[PDB]
RNA sequence: GAAAUUGUUGAAAGGGAAGGGCAUUUGAUCAGACA
RNA sequence: GGAAUACUGCCAGCUGGGACUGAGGACUGCGACGUAAGUCAAGGAUGCUGGCAUAAUGGUUAUAUGCCGCCCGUCUUGAAACACGGACCAAGGAGUCUAACGUCUAUGCGAGUGUUUGGGUGUAAAACCCAUACGCGUAAUGAAAGUGAACGUAGGUUGGGGCCUCGCAAGAGGUGCACAAUCGACCGAUCCUGAUGUCUUCGGAUGGAUUUGAGUAAGAGCAUAGCUGUUGGGACCCGAAAG
RNA sequence: AAAUAUGUAAGAAGUCCUUGUUACUUAAUUGAACGUGGACAUUUGAAUGAAGAGCUUUUAGUGGGCCAUUUUUGGUAAGC
């Protein structure tokens, strides 16, 4: 007998695969496999973890996060790399020629970007021109924004977005949420 | 594949430690002491016996 | 179909065997083993016939004689693990030395010149016998365990 | 024990080296030879039992 | 390019003059083992002769091997016998004495069994059961460049390098002896020499600080 | 489907897996919203506070097309301009000739700010605005006009 | 034309139930390779 | 006075007998020996001899012998229980489906999303194609009348993966997304402040604050599908006394 | 006034130097808090150990307990 002090047959319990059957998705790991493994670029591995990640976090990264980041002082010319898909945004008017890489590409931002005179390529384009991962700014959607985390932590004193299905006045308002009806929250 | 055991197959116990044939030829394992002789104190003795 | 398809096969090619190194060495046959002395059996037809070792053979084997004239055993071979030494000793000069060895055995209902090799190391070693008192009657008979018979104890 | 630790970083880099900063536990005492003149050990048996009550 | 008949001597000479390094640092450690014991023997000659006693210094180092197994043992034991890598009835892991460990030793007490080992043990206990800790992985050493490969940052490159520093308590003792496994003994082959073990050594039993016997004990189950 | 589904696991496994001791009863709590002021206080004093009594005003047949006023910001106001009409108008920062467009025929109510607009002026026709998207579209050069 | 249950025939065992586990003996039975 | 011996301990001293094991399958490594070739017990068994190719060996089965083995299912702190169900066999026999939901994952498209009420069309309940609207999202916040999100490079500080530059290198700098802590700004609620004005009671600039909000602060959603969990339903299956 | 148990500390989130901001503070550039720049990596500031740490979402069963050593209350006591 040992006296055990970890708990035996753990598993590390991150993503090893994406839990996708995407052929195209499988193949693209497949190559970002072997360069993380023979290059020891950081890039690389910091690609090939993000290609398992669920859609909840590869979340939208838009053209205007984009536009910004090339505004970093010493960015402006970068093969910028998205591994979730990127969304056109229509509140920004300037925007500088690129050459970004991302797994998915939305109508209005190939619109964007081949009409300022950027390209558009996929990841495995994006590894050809930097396979060392050279000269590149990764760039990752906001994660804690979507609706389900306003909901989280719910409690009270943590003042945080009831799970409610109907909102407006006569709906979880009253008591335990102003002192004219019993106390607040 | 298999750890061999010093102590046993003195082949490996020169892998490392190559002292040891050193050793086994001074013989050094059995180094006879230089003789000396002194002798305790008197009151060393007298303690000792003493009831 | 029955079975569809197991979508890999076993190599059916044959790789080699890893190079060993174990290599040989002659028997550090055990000290009561010196030629010219006698020996009790413990196996085979000749289970306790008493019979003197002669030469120690290539193949680790032992050559002993009865002789013939005396407890019927030809010249043979038996396992060094078969058999036990004796406190008691002959002499082996006098005697032939060399023409034995382990193809005269390999053959290819008695064989005739067999029989003449016998006489031959025969006479020139029951010369030796003759020397000592009481001692082919000793080798003529065979040998036993009495009742009470400790081994561990009996000294040979 | 630190306005006293940078007190010894001067001088022990200045003069030499050999800073040895961080404290340690007590350690296991060190031979030693005890004399007996002036000191012949006293011997001692234990006592009997008595009441004294 | 060929650089095939361009580079094995020049592995062979960085090899073949590090062993005879290690040969020239055994021989040292040897004369200093021996130097050192024959000091003593005479130091305590001498005082003897002068009419004083000498006393030697108090163990630096002491081999702790755990004699009871792993249930129903009270929190606070339990946890230091998993600081001192003792969890499984017949392992040892050595420990400097120090007030700090004193303490721990105090309250393990029970449990396991200790005293002061021989350089003679250290020696077979390395030689046989020596392993060390290269990425969890308890990796048998059966080579001094395992050793080098994790302990040359510290001025230990061969086994008896390492034992030197043990023994010696060195000044990367921790590091060192951290590389060591728990060493994986067996149950005393001539027994335990007691009919119940865990009373104190001192009443008949075999738990606790048996000073130089704890080498009795251990080649036994070594 | 049912086979990918636990039940099929628990087939053999006596209580399947609703428990042996509290076991898997009818209606333990009471039905549905029951006991939420009593023996279910602290679950709704807590993920749901506010849930008891009455805060508000009432309002008989209120009718919410009353109140139909969908909110544009300054942050999107050139969405509702045609693209081929956006690359030419993209230009030409015209006081004459500037882009008018009716809110309320693309389907809002009132303007509000939010966002920033390049300074082409545009004229803009909304039913109601914030004080300051006019404060900016006036920074503009364009103007507010007021419909129904 | 199953099972429970039953007749006959055959083998076997059985000192106040029977059945099971590991191991082996006996019996019965099945297996075993190409200059 | 001078020896021996016991006890205890070391030896990388030598050596005899017995037992279990042979995993791996070209070569790569560390060594030893050697003047070299090369040889070795050095990153796991080979050699010689003999019997068997049918009944060696082994599997199954029944019996016998040694030791061992209470009756399962159930509630229970505790069941072999002098607790309950169960004489035997067959067949049947219990967490379903639906409405609306939470989380998680897959997928489409993405500041949008949803063809299938309906229309078109067909090889006719399929498939395929479409207009207008409608649902949710893109705005919040007040009980309401209402008002309604950039001082700033959409800010400051600390931490930050990756990328860039200097360096054989240890490192040093620069930039730093997601994420976290903090301090600000912005919108609404509140309570103050109450200018230019003026239908003397209307208007509410400007400036605020141990107050407050399911907010803004370069949008992330919508649809389908799955497991799991939730509520209403016969609601896992069988069971009242009653009304 | 013990023993056993118990709070905190053992550094880079550090130590100090000339001096910037404010509506708070002082008689006072007095202080308070927050800062630009500047000065110090072996033994980075005890020991030991770390199949690595920090963090999140969701949900099961459970919510009859019982025993032993020691401390212990009621009871003459108890398999209480
Ligand atoms: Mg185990
Ligand atoms: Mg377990
Ligand atoms: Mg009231
Ligand atoms: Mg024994
Ligand atoms: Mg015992
Ligand atoms: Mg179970
Ligand atoms: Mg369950
Ligand atoms: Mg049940
Ligand atoms: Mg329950
Ligand atoms: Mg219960
Ligand atoms: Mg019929
Ligand atoms: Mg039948
Ligand atoms: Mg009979
Ligand atoms: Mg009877
Ligand atoms: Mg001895
Ligand atoms: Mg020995
Ligand atoms: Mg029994
Ligand atoms: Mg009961
Ligand atoms: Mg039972
Ligand atoms: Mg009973
Ligand atoms: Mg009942
Ligand atoms: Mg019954
Ligand atoms: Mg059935
Ligand atoms: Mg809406
Ligand atoms: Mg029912
Ligand atoms: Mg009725
Ligand atoms: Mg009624
Ligand atoms: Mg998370
Ligand atoms: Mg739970
Ligand atoms: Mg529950
Ligand atoms: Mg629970
Ligand atoms: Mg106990």
């Amino acid at each position: 007998g040992i006296d055990h002090t970890s708990k035996q047959h753990k598993r590390s319990g991150h993503r090893t695969a994406p839990k996708s059957d995407n052929v195209y998705l499988k193949l693209l790991v497949k190559l970002y496999t072997f360069l993380a493994r023979r290059t020891d670029a950081p890039f690389n591995k910091v690609v090939l973890k993000a290609l398992f990640l669920s859609k909840i976090n590869r979340p939208p990264v838009s053209v205007s996060r984009i536009a910004r980041a090339l505004k970093q002082e010493g960015a402006a010319n970068k093969t910028v790399v998205v591994v979730g898909t990127v969304t056109d945004d229509a509140r920004i008017f300037e925007f500088p020629k690129t050459t970004v890489a991302a797994l998915r590409f939305t109508a209005g931002a190939r619109a964007k970007i081949v009409k300022a005179g950027g390209e558009c390529i996929t990841l495995d384009q994006l590894a050809v021109r930097a396979p060392k991962g050279q000269n590149t700014l990764i760039l990752r959607g906001p994660r804690n924004s979507r609706e389900a985390v306003r909901h989280f932590g719910m409690g009270p004193h943590k003042g945080k977005a009831p799970r409610i299905l109907s909102t407006g006045r006569k709906f979880e308002r009253a008591r335990g949420r102003r002192r004219s009806k019993g106390f607040k929250v | 594949v298999l750890k061999k055991n010093p102590l046993k197959n003195k082949q490996v116990l020169l892998r490392l430690n190559p002292y040891a044939k050193v050793f086994a030829a001074e013989k050094l394992g059995s180094k006879k002491a230089e003789k000396t002789g002194t002798k305790p104190a008197a009151v060393f003795t007298e303690t000792l016996k003493h009831d | 179909s029955a079975q569809k398809a197991p979508k890999w096969y076993p190599s059916e090619d044959v790789a080699a065997l890893k190079k060993t190194r174990k290599a040989a060495r002659p028997q550090k046959l055990r000290a009561s083993l010196v030629p010219g002395t006698v020996l009790i059996l413990l196996a085979g037809r000749f289970r306790g016939k008493r019979v003197v070792y002669l030469k120690h053979l290539e193949d680790n084997t032992l050559l002993i004689s009865g002789p013939f004239k005396v407890n019927g055993v030809p010249l043979r071979r038996v396992n060094a693990r078969y058999v036990i030494a004796t406190s008691t000793k002959v002499s082996v000069e006098g005697v032939n030395v060399e023409k034995f060895n382990v193809e005269y055995f390999a053959k290819e209902e008695i064989k005739a010149e067999r029989v003449e090799d016998q006489k031959v190391v025969d006479k020139a070693l029951i010369a030796e016998i003759k020397k000592t008192p009481l001692l082919k009657q000793y080798l003529s008979a065979s040998f036993s365990l009495k009742n009470g018979d400790k081994p561990h104890m009996l000294k040979f | 024990r630190v306005k006293a630790n940078a007190a010894k970083r001067a001088e022990a880099k200045a003069q030499g080296v050999a800073v040895q900063l961080k404290r340690q536990p007590a350690q296991p005492r060190e031979s030693r030879i005890v004399s007996t003149e002036g000191n012949v050990p006293q011997t001692l048996a234990p006592v009997p039992y008595e009441t004294f009550i | 390019a060929e650089q095939v008949a361009a580079e094995r001597a020049a592995r062979k000479a960085a090899n073949k003059e590090k062993r005879a390094i290690i040969l020239e640092r055994n021989a040292a450690y040897q004369k200093e083992y021996e130097t050192a014991e024959r000091n003593i023997i005479q130091a305590k000659r001498d005082a003897k002769a002068a009419g004083s006693y000498y006393v030697e210094a108090q163990h630096k180092l002491v081999f702790v091997v755990r004699i009871k197994g792993i249930n129903k043992i009270p929190p606070k034991p339990r946890k230091v016998l998993q600081l001192l890598r003792l969890t499984r009835i017949n392992s040892g892991t050595f420990v400097k004495v120090t007030k700090a460990t004193l303490e721990l030793l105090k309250l393990i007490e029970p449990y396991v069994a200790y005293g002061y080992p021989s350089y003679s043990t250290i020696r077979q206990l390395v030689y046989k059961r020596g392993f060390g800790k290269i990425n969890k992985q308890r990796v048998p050493l059966s080579d001094n460049a395992i050793i080098e490969a994790n302990l040359g940052k510290y001025g230990i490159l061969s086994i008896d390098d390492l034992i030197h520093e043990i023994i010696t308590v060195g000044p990367h003792f921790k590091q060192a002896n951290n590389f060591l496994w728990p060493f994986k003994l067996s149950n005393p082959s001539g027994g335990w020499g007691v009919p119940r073990k865990f009373k104190h050594f001192i009443q008949g039993g075999s738990f606790g600080n048996r000073e130089e016997f704890i080498n009795k004990l251990v080649k036994s189950m070594n | 489907p049912s086979r990918f589904t636990k039940t099929r696991k628990h087939r053999g496994h006596v209580s399947a897996g609703k428990g042996r001791i509290g076991k898997h009863r009818k209606h333990p709590g009471g039905r549905g919203m029951a006991g939420g002021q009593h023996h279910h206080r602290i679950n709704m004093d807590k993920y749901h506070p506010g849930y008891f009594g009455k805060v508000g005003m009432r309002y008989f047949h209120k009718q919410q097309a009353h109140f139909w006023k969908p909110v544009l910001n300054l942050d999107k106001l050139w969405t509702l301009i045609p693209e081929d009409k956006r690359d030419q108008y993209l230009k030409s920062a015209s006081k004459e000739t500037a882009p008018v467009i009716d809110t309320l025929a693309a389907g809002y109510g009132k303007i509000l700010g939010k966002g920033r607009i390049p300074n082409v002026p545009v004229i803009v026709k909304a039913r109601f605005v914030s004080k300051l998207a006019e404060e900016k579209i006036r920074a503009a050069g364009g103007v507010v006009e007021l419909i129904a």
